RNA sequence: CCGACUUACCAACCCGAUGCAAACUGCGAAUACCGGAGAAUGUUAUCACGGGAGACACACGGCGGGUGCUAACGUCCGUC
RNA sequence: UCCUCCUAAAGAGUAACGGAGGAGCACGAAGGUUGGCUAAUCCUGGUCGGACAUCAGGAGGUUAGUGCAAUGGCAUAAGCCAGCUUGACUGCGAGCGUGACGGCGCGAGCAGGUGCGAAAGCAGGUCAUAGUGAUCCGGUGGUUCUGAAUGGAAGGGCCAUC
RNA sequence: UGCCUGGCGGCCGUAGCGCGGUGGUCCCACCUGACCCCAUGCCGAACUCAGAAGUGAAACGCCGUAGCGCCGAUGGUAGUGUGGGGUCUCCCCAUGCGAGAGUAGGGAACUGCCAGGCAU
RNA sequence: CUUCGU
RNA sequence: GCCGAGGUGGUGGAAUUGGUAGACACGCUACCUUGAGGUGGUAGUGCCCAAUAGGGCUUACGGGUUCAAGUCCCGUCCUCGGUACCA
RNA sequence: UAGUCCGGAUUGGAGUCUGCAACUCGACUCCAUGAAGUCGGAAUCGCUAGUAAUCGUGGAUCAGAAUGCCACGGUGAAUAC
C-alpha cells in the first residue's frame, strides 16, 4: 500500500472533495488514466489498480502513480456508541477531483495501453477515462 | 562593514527622536573632517549647516581634523543657530562615540548657548 | 513554592515595609535593596527579615 | 594595551652556536644562548638529504665482482 | 486525552481606520507587534497600541520592511 | 621590526615584480597572527587550562583569552559555556616580533623538522601549521615540565587565493617542504 | 596500511518537472463587521432609567462545518 | 481551574467524552539604564582532536536564540556581552478594552523621592499571553480613629501583611 | 544652470543581487603613528586620538549588461453575496463582485532640502 | 560424596 | 474492550530523584586441589574491532523533548493482575 | 634508588665461519634500538653438610648448531623442638 511515512498529525477532518483537479494534463508519460469524476481512493484500489496494469502490460515500459492518499480515514469499531473520542485510523484515501489524471504509462504502444487501462480502472470506484499526451 | 554597523546605532536613537519631534543636531566625523547640521523636527529641511570644509571655517585653523576643528565647528554652528535662533535643540551623536570630537562640538555648542 | 516569603523593613521611619519573594537555596545573602520609604518620605536602605 | 597583566617584554641578544646574533623582544627575563637558527639548519641551506631509495643494485656491484 | 482550551482574550483591531479616538484609548490588543506604533500612539506592556492625542486613527504601511503602523491625525 | 622593514623594501618589490599589481595596495599584507592552544582537559581539572594560560602568556607576548565553549556536545562532556582552550591574537610589532622568532629561532627546532606543509592553505590564502610541543620555544625553562601541550599557529594574510598568500610567506624564506 | 576494479541495490543536499494539508502561507477575494457623510423611508423603529414577567428540555429546512459510515427523523456548533 | 493552536465559516465570540500540547513556577538578576555586538548550519586549513570541543577564513542570512508549551512578534533587536544600579518606588490617574457580576487588563500625564545617561529621554518588573482562588474567622506590625460613668486599657476600625 | 561628492530624508525590490568597466583636484574610503583622552573580557582588528607619505587594491558612488530576484496587464478560470433549479454528500441558471497562478510585456529606480569641489 | 559396560 | 504493572546479559533478578547500566547470585571460561569427576579456592566475563590504553554498539520496536533518556512524553507488539455489571 | 650506567627481549644495518647451499631455518660478532619486568594469586617443589644456594670449566652427539644431558672443581650456609 501507499501511505506517509511520518506524517505530521495522525487524525484529520473530513472537509469536502468540491472542486476540480490540479493533475489535469498528462505531463510524465504518454498516455494517462484520468478521473471523470469525484470521489476517494483507498490505498488498497491504487494498489490493487496497479498491479492490475502492471501485469497487462507485463512491466514494459513506465508506469507512474500521479497520486498519493496521505489523508487519514479513522472508523469506529463495531458494538461501540457514538462518542468518547475520535476512532482509530484505519485506512489512508486520497481525494480524487474531476479531471485528475491519476496514472500515467509510457514504453508501450496504445493498443496494449488502453487494454491495460480498461484492466486497471475495473478496479476503481470512479469513472475514468483513456486521455493521450498533447503538446501545448 | 565599518559604515553599515554605524547606521543602526544611529538608527536606534535617529528614531526615537522623530516620535519625539526634536530638533536634532546631526554630527558626522571623519578623519579629514567635522560636520553638523541642525535638521528641522520633520527630518526634511535643515536650518545650518557649518563645517570644516566650509572655507570660512577651514582657513582659520590648524588642521581641520582634530578636536580643535570641531570646537570651532560647534562655536559656528550654536552662532549661527542663534543666527536663526534656534534655542531648544537636541543632540544626535549619529553612532559615534560620545567622548572624542563628538564632545569637543557638543561642548563648544552647550558654551555657547545652544540649550541641550 | 521553594522560594520563600520575606519582607523588608525600613531602617528609619518603622511603619513601613515591603513585602517580595527569595530563593534560600541559591542566594542565603542577605537582601538590602535601597527603596522608597513613604512615611520619612526618601530613599533609605531596607532590611531582610522572615 | 592594558598595563600589568601582560609579561615583560625585554629586549634579549640570543647567541647561535654557528655565530649569528639576533636581537629579539621575548619575555625570557635573560639573555639566551641557542644551537640552530634560520641559518646553518640541514634544511634551510639545502642539505635536505634524502637516504638513497635503494642502493641494492649498487649493494650487489660493490658486494660482488 | 483533549478537552482543554483556554478562554478567548477578544484581541483585534478595536478601532479602525477614520475613527475619532480620544486620548487613552485602546486602538489595538494584540500579542506580538503585527501593528506597529506610529505618531501620537503609544505601546503598552502587553503590545497594546493606545491613543495619545485627539484624532483620526490611520493605518499606514511605512519602513523599508513593509510593515503597519498606526497613527494617528490630531483632530 | 626587522622583518617589517623586510617585508616594506624587498617583498612588495618582489610582489610587484612576479604578479602584475596595479597598485602599492594590491599587494598581499600579513593581517594578524593566532596562536590558539585548544586543551580540552578543562571538562574536570581546571588548574591544568591555568597553567596552558601562563604557556601561551610565554610564548606569545601578551596575556592570553580563556575560551569557552559556543554550543555544548554531550558526545565530548563540555556544556554550554566552559573554559575549553585559550588563545591569543597579536598584530603590529608583536606579530612581526614573533614571526621573527618562529621563522628563526623556533623552526628549527621541532624535533625532525624535515619541512612543514605547503598545502596548508585554507583556499583564501591564510595559512595554518600546528606544533605538537611547546618546547620548540626558548621561553620554556624545562625544568618546569608540565605537560605535551603543543598549540596551532594561523597567519591570517591579505591575499586572495593560495598562491599569492604562498608568494608572500616563501618571499619571507618559509620553509615549504 | 596504501587502496584500486564493478554491480540485483537504498539513496541526502541541489536542479527541473508533479501533486497534497484544520493545526503550512512569499498570495487572496465575495460577504460580514466597525466608522464617516448624504437623500428617501419607517407611528422612536434607538438609548437610558423604573414597575411586572416569562424563559434558560427546543425541533426541522437551506448554507459553512466537527463527530459518525460526507449513515440516521443521529449528535454538536455558526447563520438565516 | 488557568495558558497556546485548530474546529471557528478573513471584526469579536462560538459547542462536543472533537484534534494537539502545557501551567500550579523562576530570576536582586534573567529587572532598570547606558554603551557595544549579531545568528544556525556547511566547506576548507590546522597539535592531541575524532562525525561533533578550540582557532582562522569563506559560504548563508535569522533555517538561530528567547528561563519553560504553542501562537504572534522580535535587527532600532524583545536575542548576546559589560559598567553603574534597585522604577520589582509611594499617592494618584484622563480615557479605554473586557466580563451578568465578583472582577480582570491597558494607560499618557500629575505630585514626592530616586537610578542610568553628556543630553533628548528611559524606567511604578521581566517579548506578550499560564504560574492561581472570593468571603468568614483569626495571627503579626503601625496608627489616640473609636473606646458602654470618667482616665486608661481590652476589643473593634483603618493601613501593611499572613 | 550643468556635472561630480558628502549629510539628513521621501518612497520601500520597476529600487535588490550578479557580471563588466570606471573615480581620486576636492570629498570619501583604505592609510601612517599611537606622547597623551579613550580602548580590548588577549589584541590600536573595533572604539578613540595625533596626522596626510602612498593608493583607488578592497569598500562605496556612477555608467553598462537580463542570468535571476521584482513588477505585471487584456481575456479566461476558481470562488462567491442574493433569487431560483436538478440527476443534491455535488453542481447548474439570471444578476453583482471577481481572484491566485501563468502569459505578452515592463524593468539595472525616481526624488526634497543643505554643504563642498569643478566647469560654465 | 562418587569412581560407566563386559 | 478499559484500567494498573512490566519487557534490561545465557538465567533469576536490581538500577524509574534524567549524568556514558547490569549491583547481587547463578551459569560459563582459564588456572589450582583431585588418580579422575563433584564440591572447594584464585582470576575472569554484555558483544564488535585493533596486539594494547582504547573506540563503537547495548535497556521490546519507532519517533520526539533535552547538553544528554533504562529513567520523561507518545505510538504499536507482547506478558501478567483487576474489570467487563443492571435488565 | 631511578625503570635508572638495572634488565637485555625485539628490530634495522654491517659482517664472519662451517657447509654444494644459511630464504623457509644456523651460531657468533660489531653498531644502533631499548619491550615486559620494581620479588610474583590460589597453589606447589627441592634440600639434612662440603649439602642447598651461587660461580665458572670440560665432554658426548657434532661439518656447523646447547639455556638440555653427563661430569668437574671455587666459595659455601640456615635448621631439625
Amino acid at each position: 500500500m501507499l501511505q506517509p511515512k511520518r506524517t505530521k498529525f495522525r487524525k484529520m477532518h473530513k472537509g469536502r472533495n468540491r472542486g476540480l483537479a490540479q493533475g489535469t494534463d498528462v505531463s510524465f508519460g504518454s498516455f494517462g488514466l484520468k478521473a471523470v469524476g469525484r470521489g476517494r481512493l483507498t490505498a488498497r484500489q491504487i494498489e490493487a489498480a496497479r498491479r492490475a496494469m502492471t501485469r497487462a502490460v507485463k512491466r514494459q515500459g513506465k508506469i507512474w502513480i500521479r497520486v498519493f492518499p496521505d489523508k487519514p480515514i479513522t472508523e469506529k469499531p463495531l458494538a461501540v456508541r457514538m462518542g468518547k473520542g475520535k476512532g482509530n485510523v484505519e485506512y489512508w484515501v486520497a481525494l480524487i477531483q474531476p479531471g485528475k489524471v491519476l496514472y500515467e504509462m509510457d514504453g508501450v504502444p496504445e493498443e496494449l495501453a488502453r487494454e491495460a487501462f480498461k484492466l486497471a480502472a475495473a478496479k476503481l470506484p470512479i469513472k475514468t477515462t483513456f486521455v493521450t499526451k498533447t503538446v501545448m | 562593514d565599518k559604515k553599515s554597523a554605524r547606521i543602526r546605532r544611529a538608527t536606534r536613537a535617529r528614531r526615537k527622536l522623530q516620535e519625539l519631534g526634536a530638533t536634532r543636531l546631526v554630527v558626522h566625523r571623519t578623519p579629514r573632517h567635522i560636520y553638523a547640521q541642525v535638521i528641522a523636527p520633520n527630518g526634511s529641511e535643515v536650518l545650518v549647516a557649518a563645517s570644516t570644509v566650509e572655507k570660512a571655517i577651514a582657513e582659520q585653523l590648524k588642521y581641520t581634523g582634530n578636536k580643535d576643528a570641531a570646537a570651532a565647528v560647534g562655536k559656528a554652528v550654536a552662532e549661527r543657530a542663534l543666527e536663526k535662533g534656534i534655542k531648544d535643540v537636541s543632540f544626535d551623536r549619529s553612532g559615534f562615540q560620545y567622548h572624542g570630537r563628538v564632545q569637543a562640538l557638543a561642548d563648544a555648542a552647550r558654551e555657547a548657548g545652544l540649550q541641550f | 513554592g521553594i522560594r520563600e516569603k520575606i519582607k523588608l523593613v525600613s531602617s528609619a521611619g518603622t511603619g513601613h515595609f515591603y513585602t517580595t519573594t527569595k530563593n534560600k537555596r541559591t542566594k542565603p545573602e542577605k537582601l538590602e535593596l535601597k527603596k522608597f520609604d513613604p512615611v520619612v518620605r526618601q530613599h533609605v536602605i531596607y532590611k531582610e527579615a522572615k | 594595551m592594558k598595563k600589568d597583566i601582560h609579561p615583560k617584554y625585554e629586549e634579549i641578544t640570543a647567541s647561535c652556536s654557528c655565530g649569528n646574533v639576533m636581537k629579539i623582544r621575548s619575555t625570557v627575563g635573560h639573555d639566551l644562548n641557542l644551537d640552530v637558527c634560520s641559518k646553518c639548519h640541514p634544511f634551510f641551506t639545502g642539505k635536505q638529504r634524502d637516504v638513497a631509495t635503494g642502493g641494492r643494485v649498487d649493494r650487489f656491484n660493490k658486494r660482488f665482482n | 486525552r483533549n478537552g482543554r482550551d483556554s478562554e478567548a482574550k477578544r484581541l483585534g483591531v478595536k478601532r479602525f481606520g477614520g475613527e475619532s479616538v480620544l486620548a487613552g484609548s485602546i486602538i489595538v490588543r494584540q500579542r506580538g507587534t503585527k501593528f506597529h506604533a506610529g505618531a501620537n500612539v503609544g505601546c503598552g506592556r502587553d503590545h497594546t497600541l493606545f491613543a495619545k492625542a485627539d484624532g483620526k486613527v490611520k493605518f499606514e504601511v511605512k519602513g523599508p520592511k513593509n510593515r503597519k503602523f498606526i497613527s494617528i491625525e490630531a483632530e | 621590526a626587522k622583518l617589517h622593514d623586510y617585508y616594506k623594501d624587498e617583498v612588495v618589490k618582489k610582489l610587484m615584480t612576479e604578479f602584475n599589481y596595479n597598485s602599492v595596495m594590491q599587494v598581499p599584507r600579513v593581517e594578524k597572527i593566532t596562536l590558539n592552544m585548544g586543551v580540552g582537559e578543562a571538562i574536570a581539572d581546571k588548574k591544568l587550562l591555568d597553567n596552558a594560560a601562563a604557556d601561551l602568556a610565554a610564548i606569545s607576548g601578551q596575556k592570553p583569552l580563556i575560551t569557552k565553549a559556543r554550543k555544548s556536545v554531550a558526545g565530548f562532556k563540555i556544556r554550554q559555556g566552559y573554559p575549553i582552550g585559550c588563545k591569543v591574537t597579536l598584530r603590529g610589532e608583536r606579530m612581526w616580533e614573533f614571526f621573527e622568532r618562529l621563522i628563526t629561532i623556533a623552526v628549527p627546532r621541532i624535533r625532525d623538522f624535515r619541512g612543514l606543509s605547503a598545502k596548508s592553505f585554507d583556499g583564501r590564502g591564510n595559512y595554518s601549521m600546528g606544533v605538537r610541543e611547546q618546547i620548540i620555544f626558548p621561553e620554556i625553562d624545562y625544568d618546569k615540565v608540565d605537560r605535551v601541550r603543543g598549540l596551532d599557529i594561523t597567519i591570517t594574510t591579505t591575499a586572495k587565493s593560495d598562491e599569492e598568500g604562498r608568494a608572500l610567506l616563501a618571499a619571507f624564506d618559509f620553509p615549504f617542504r
